[PDB]
């Protein structure tokens, strides 16, 4: 029961990595890979346009400014975390 | 020896008495030749093997042979570059006793023709085009940031509004910024003997933008004298090949935007509309990256802009301080 069920573990642990490999070798890892870099950037250089929405050269600048400052200020970071801990409990 | 040692340390003194002396102008070199063959300097200095358009801007009209001069750096010294006549008229002479110089052969014939080489290896004809020795350009260097795509369209610039934030944040105080409605990549200095300068006067060079392209060239230039990069507008350069090759050489900054599919959608958030050009956005920027840096050496690969401004903020920072 223990012994037998050993083997087994050993003997499909081994044949999902002789699979793993072959997968490799032709390539699936690149696809997961190079689209997780994608969505980066997309989280990326997308907001760096949204950053530039409100450079106003209809006055949303004197709040808006400290709206995207507070959220990522570590304040509205900590007392979200606050509010659920609240909530579970 | 009194000749020798009357005069040697006239240089060293003046050098170092108006030590606040305020530079002007500036240097674009080409050639970096040393000085121990080739001294003949009062500054007993070593030589002038700086490099290729080094980075030095002068004033001090020194007589019509050397000019004892600055260098800036991370150090405020004092350096010495010699006169634009003493490199033309050198820089045959390094060659002036190259034997061969004008067509007879070592290749065991002497005796064929003989006679001293031909004046034409020497400056009399030198005339590839006749291109001068160093350019001046700025008391700073112009700036150029080209990216994502062709300047003022949607995001193009949008990309650069949001660089110019923190970059007038750390200016204002450093700030010059100006809007060039002229094409410097179409305009060039090097005219034959007259720019256009009149309005009617019926030439064929009358109804021409390089009257109105030249004038900011006041605008740069020794307008930089309290120290400037002076960045622009200009929908001039989306390619570092025009701009860089008269006495301009600016400062070119790329925003990268790395693989051709991040781009996608950052051109087509906005849906219908932007797909006007739809190919040279998409193409004129990997038409861009194509090439090396060196010019546009600046990279900015790089997320959202606490990061990324941190670059174009490292590079001027050493940049602004090393320049007095």
């Amino acid at each position: 029961s223990f012994f037998v069920l050993n083997l087994v573990l050993g003997v499909l642990s081994g044949e999902f990595s002789k699979e793993r490999e072959k997968a490799k070798a032709r390539g699936d890892f690149q696809k997961l890979r190079e689209k997780q870099q994608l969505e980066e950037d997309l989280k990326g250089y997308l907001d760096w346009i949204t950053q530039a929405e409100d450079i106003d050269p209809r006055w949303n600048r004197f709040c808006r400014r400290k709206c995207r400052a507070a959220v990522k200020s570590n304040v509205f970071y900590w007392l979200v975390i606050f509010l659920v801990f609240l909530n579970t409990l | 020896e009194s000749a020798r040692r009357e005069v040697e340390s006239q240089a060293q003194q003046q050098l170092e008495r108006a030590k606040h002396k305020p530079v002007a102008f500036a240097v674009r070199t080409n050639v970096s030749y040393c000085g121990v063959l080739d001294e003949e300097c009062p500054v007993q200095g070593s030589g002038v093997n700086f490099e290729a358009k080094d980075f030095l801007h002068i004033k001090e009209k020194y007589s019509n042979d050397w000019w004892i001069g600055r260098l800036v750096k991370e150090g405020g010294d004092i350096a010495f570059i010699p006169s634009p006549q003493r490199l033309e008229s050198i820089r045959l002479k390094q060659e002036q006793k190259a034997r061969r110089s004008g067509n007879p052969s070592s290749l065991s014939d002497i005796g064929n023709r003989r006679s001293p080489p031909p004046s034409l290896a020497k400056q009399k004809q030198k005339q590839a085009e006749h291109v001068p020795p160093y350019d001046v350009v700025p008391s700073m260097r112009p700036v150029v940031l080209v990216g994502p795509s062709l300047k003022g369209y949607e995001v193009t610039d949008m990309m650069q509004k949001a660089l110019f934030d923190f970059l007038k944040h750390r200016f204002d105080g450093r700030i010059s910024i100006t809007r060039v409605t002229a094409d410097l990549s179409l305009a060039k200095r090097s005219v034959l003997n007259n720019p256009g300068k009149r309005t009617i006067i019926e030439r064929s060079s009358a109804r021409s933008s390089i009257a109105e392209v030249q004038s900011e060239i006041e605008r740069i230039f020794e307008l930089a004298k309290s120290l400037q990069l002076v960045v622009l507008d200009a929908d001039t350069i989306n390619h570092p090949a025009q701009l860089a090759k008269t006495s301009l050489a600016p400062i070119i900054v790329f925003v990268k935007v790395s693989s051709p599919k991040v781009l996608q959608r950052l051109i087509r958030s906005r849906g219908k509309s932007q797909m006007k050009h739809l190919t040279v956005q998409m193409m004129a920027y990997d038409k861009l990256v194509q090439c090396p840096p060196e010019s546009f050496d600046v990279i900015l690969d790089e997320n959202q802009l606490e990061d990324a401004c941190e670059h174009l903020a490292e590079y001027l920072e050493v940049y602004w301080r090393a320049t007095h």
